[PDB]
């Protein structure tokens, strides 16, 4: 049936005994199955003396050869010819178990043969290119004779005339076309260096000076017939070199194109056998007996599937020797396994970056998928910015298949990882903007206002409003653009944030309840849950319920003044019964009663758990940490309010100083003014707001889940579960 | 190569390992006996050249190349004559003829690098033109050897 | 059981190793017996040759 994951599933430690002959095939099929984590067996044996070292270094050499081939591919005009298909074939290996085969030796031999042949071909091509460059200079035709860059010919002439104070003939001519310089590796201009002078020593000095200026010289025949014969011989040699160069280039290009058609497949495969041999050395192999034997961690609810797959492999192979496996129930802590769909993978990863949920308790990864986006939206509520961010997410979701086969890069790396979080994030932003009725800090008018202005408002005079109705969803749009609006919004958020944060605390602490109840934990529940729950309720839940009742009762209509919220909170701690105006009858009795209850929670939280105490030192620090931490988180819940105001008035000022100036005088120049100002406003609204403060509120709503939620029930770190599997990583680069 | 790969493979049985070692030693002795310049000369005397000598004698065994240098590149002239006869026969499309031509081209390329003087003999006998024509042959396996030989002749001797 | 199965596998591996060692010892004993039989055959050939010479 189903094997979904709240926090984990019961997983088993299984030991493997396998025959030597089918050991590699079993490792390959297990790797393409990828479900078991092998614990440490021969970690004492260091790397330089492992069992499979020689094939490890052989595979390293062939990997280097493949990297050399890919270097040639990128140097030429081809890249990943099979990347479209080979990547899919490796990805299609899931639930397919492709055969591996003993063609690894053939792969190694063919790779070495291709490597040496390509090395020889590359050496031939570079040498023949050097010859071609040399002959082009030698092809020049009109004592000493040579060619040199046309930039330095004047300097050469001047220095020659200076160092040789005597006279000499100079008949330099610029080359018709630039020639690729060997040293400069650039197609710079060139010029002839024909010169004639008497004196053997003078000629030798001139030759040395010319060679000192990176000038190449040739034995140009003075006689017309000899020069013509030399030119004809050079032309014939150049034609032969052109022919052989074309043949070599065609052969090299064909070889590289053939290699690129399957290089990705061999690279992915050889990486898979690299992992296979790494796991092989990780085993407890011993050549004195049945060679391979090892142990591993498997989920219990797929041991039957694993055994069936192994039996299918054994049927595929010719060996009839059984290789069954059995569970070994040790006392060690099992790893932590979390199945997750694409809609939850990023959520769970971000949630457990704090720590690893050790076992079959209740984790925090599941509630995150909903609490995270809604906390961010509470801190971010706006139809405009939320709509932009949701369109970004949606455009990152529909083209998922396009993005799965490409690298996002340092602009969208975290975005690619958080590809689905921001979608539900933007949906909750839709909600919060529906409630926080501002759109780019401007309020919508879809619903009729419940508050009516006076029929005759004086221009410039203060104007009051009478509550002649109520607004169905969100704040009444009459609040927009009023002095008292901000205060009303501060009070409302205060209370909204405090209620949401308290309810999040209660939800996490009930997760702690479920965690404790899953195990026996009879001492743990009585020692920690009930006293802490009673304290937390009696203070903060009482605050919440009296807030709700304060909202429920029509204080203006009832005649009774609305008591100060924080005073009704704290005069409990100062002097019970000191009530300016009770919320409900018998209020002071409730105050003293549950205040005494909260006070006696502390000895309850301190005494009952350490009973047999040796763990009293841990218990007392846990108790004080819990109480101060509860009050700290309850206070921290006010920065949802803080971010809400930051976003609201930041959008307000941005709109007021961009769009409220865009219209200007509404002239012909006003059109350009509003175009430029809306361009600036959009650039800011995106880059500043939805990136900077969008990420800020995202990360702060994430701070919620780091500390306030998980510190209540995340007991500690557990062993991560990473089964031996291939992933087709590093298609081209690593 | 199969025995080399088997020796590389980690056979579990000690008896199998000893047998593999003995077979490898026998194969190495046979290869060393195949590295005889006299054997290469005898093979070149007849047709259907084998591929085991020409990887050492026209190569690491520079003594064979030095001997082939004698009598004014007598062995090189004989090989060039054999190649010219094979080309002129018109049966290059034959698989056996293709293998013989490939072996001859490999030997000629090995000899040319060692003895640059043989380039003049090849040019006088038309070996250069024959090699250039063979560079366009459809036999890709023979084409690679022909291109290597042309690069060796043009790259070193023609320079 | 799992531990019992591991012990049985170890015992089977030890038995296989002992069988291989016994086969090697049998091969060595066969070589020694071949040497002894060669000595006996040499003695028999010497006796037969002496008998043939005496008969001649």
């Amino acid at each position: 049936k189903e094997e979904a994951i709240f926090r984990s599933a019961e997983m088993a430690l299984v030991q493997f005994y396998i025959p030597q002959e089918i050991s590699r095939d079993s490792a390959y099929t297990l790797g393409q199955l990828g479900l078991v984590q092998f614990r440490d067996l021969n970690s004492k044996v260091r790397a330089f003396q492992r069992t499979f070292v020689n094939e490890i270094r052989r595979l390293d050499n062939v990997e280097r050869q493949y990297r050399y081939f890919y270097s040639l591919l990128k140097k030429h005009d081809i890249k990943l010819y099979e990347g479209d298909t080979d990547k899919y074939l490796d990805g299609s290996g899931e639930l397919y178990v492709p055969p591996s085969g003993s063609v690894i030796d053939d792969y190694v031999r063919n790779a070495s043969y291709l490597e040496e042949r390509l090395i020889q071909m590359e050496d031939a091509t570079d040498q023949i290119e050097v010859q071609k460059n040399d002959l082009e200079q030698y092809r020049f035709i009109l004592y000493v004779t040579g060619v040199i860059a046309r930039d330095k010919v004047a300097t050469l002439e001047q220095i020659l005339w200076r160092v040789l104070r005597g006279n000499l003939f100079f008949k330099t001519v610029e080359i018709e076309q630039p020639v690729y310089d060997v040293k400069t590796r650039e197609y710079k201009h060139k010029n002839a260096f024909i010169v004639f002078s008497h004196g053997d020593l003078i000629i030798k000095r001139i030759r040395k000076i010319a060679e000192s200026l990176d000038a190449n010289l040739y034995d140009v025949d003075s006689s017309n017939e000899g020069r013509s014969q030399q030119l004809a011989k050079v032309n014939k040699n150049l034609s032969d070199l052109y022919t052989v160069l074309k043949t070599t280039s065609t052969t090299l290009e064909s070889e590289l194109y053939a290699i690129a058609k399957e290089l990705d497949s061999w690279f992915q495969d050889v990486t898979r056998e690299k992992a296979i041999f790494e796991i092989l050395n990780k085993s407890n192999y011993d050549t004195n007996r049945k060679i391979l034997i090892a142990e591993g961690w498997i989920p219990r609810d797929e041991l039957a599937t694993l055994q069936a797959r192994l039996g299918e492999m054994i049927a595929r192979l010719g060996i009839d020797v059984p290789s069954i496996i059995q569970v070994l129930d040790t006392n060690h802590t099992p790893p932590t396994f979390h199945r997750t769909n694409k809609f939850t993978a990023g959520f769970q990863s971000i949630c457990d970056c704090y720590g690893i949920a050790q076992y079959r308790e209740i984790n925090a990864g599941l509630p995150t998928i909903v609490t995270f986006p809604f906390m961010f939206a509470i801190m971010f509520g706006d139809m405009g910015h939320g709509f932009l961010m949701t369109l970004a997410a949606l455009s990152l979701v529909l083209n998922e298949k396009k993005i799965n086969k490409m690298k996002r890069g340092e602009i969208f790396d975290m975005a690619f990882t958080g590809r689905y979080i921001i979608l539900l994030m933007g949906v909750f932003s839709m909600y919060t903007g529906f409630l926080y009725n501002d759109i780019f800090s401007k309020t919508m008018t879809i619903f009729k206002s419940g508050w009516k202005w006076p029929d005759h408002w004086k221009k410039g005079e203060s104007i009051t409003a009478t509550s002649v109705g109520t607004y169905p969803i969100g704040l009444d749009w009459a609040w927009h653009g009023t002095e008292n609006a901000l205060l009303f919004s501060n009070s409302y958020k205060m209370k909204l944030s405090i209620l949401m944060g308290f309810i999040h605390m209660t939800y996490s602490y009930f997760f702690s309840l479920a965690n404790h109840l899953y195990f026996n934990s009879m001492i743990d529940i009585i020692g920690n849950f009930i006293p802490g729950l009673l304290f937390m309720q009696g203070i903060f839940g009482y605050l919440s319920v009296c807030i709700v009742y304060k909202w429920a009762v029509d204080w203006v209509k009832d005649g009774k003044p609305a008591p100060g919220l924080l005073n009704m909170l704290i005069n409990m701690f100062l002097s019970p019964g000191t009530i300016d105006d009770e919320l409900y009858p018998h209020q002071a009795k409730v105050q003293v009663f549950l205040l005494l209850m909260a006070l006696v929670c502390i000895p309850w939280l301190l005494l009952v758990k350490p009973l047999h105490g040796d763990i009293m030192i841990h218990q007392v620090i846990h108790t004080i940490e819990f109480c101060l931490n509860c009050v700290s988180h309850t206070a921290s819940y006010l920065r949802l309010w803080a971010l809400s105001l930051a976003h609201a008035q930041l959008s307000s000022v941005l709109w007021t100083m961009t769009i409220q100036i865009a219209f200007g005088f509404r002239g012909f120049v006003g059109v350009f003014m509003t175009v430029a100002l809306f361009a600036m406003w959009f650039a800011l609204t995106c880059a500043v707001l939805v990136l900077m403060e969008g990420t800020s509120a995202m990360l702060h709503s994430l701070r919620l889940h780091w500390v306030e939620s998980m510190s209540k029930f995340f007991v500690g770190e557990g062993l991560p579960y990473e089964p031996f599997a291939f992933e087709y990583k590093d298609m081209e680069v690593a | 190569p199969t025995v080399q790969s088997l020796s590389e493979r980690k056979y579990s049985d000690e008896e199998l390992r000893q047998d593999i070692s003995n077979l490898k030693e026998i194969l190495e002795n046979e290869y060393q006996e195949l590295t005889s310049f006299d054997e290469y000369v005898a093979e070149l005397d007849s047709k259907l050249l084998c591929w085991s000598p020409p990887h050492v004698d026209n190569g690491f065994w520079s003594d064979n190349i030095d001997e082939f240098k004698k009598d004014n590149y007598k062995i090189f002239r004989q090989l060039i004559e054999l190649l010219q006869a094979k080309v002129r026969n018109g049966d290059v499309n034959a698989k056996q003829e293709k293998i013989i031509i490939q072996v001859a081209l490999n030997d000629i390329t090995h000899v040319v690098e060692l003895l640059p003087e043989s380039i003049d003999v090849l040019d006088k006998t038309g070996g250069k033109a024959d090699i250039m024509e063979l560079l366009n042959h459809s036999d890709s396996r023979v084409k690679y050897e022909a291109l290597k030989a042309t690069q060796a002749i043009i790259g070193y001797t023609f320079k | 059981s799992q531990k019992n199965g591991i012990a049985t596998l170890l015992q089977a591996e030890k038995e296989a190793h002992e069988i291989v060692s016994k086969a090697r010892k049998y091969r060595q004993d066969k070589l020694k017996q071949a040497k002894t039989d060669a000595a006996k055959e040499i003695d028999s050939y010497k006796i037969q040759k002496d008998k043939e010479l005496k008969e001649f």
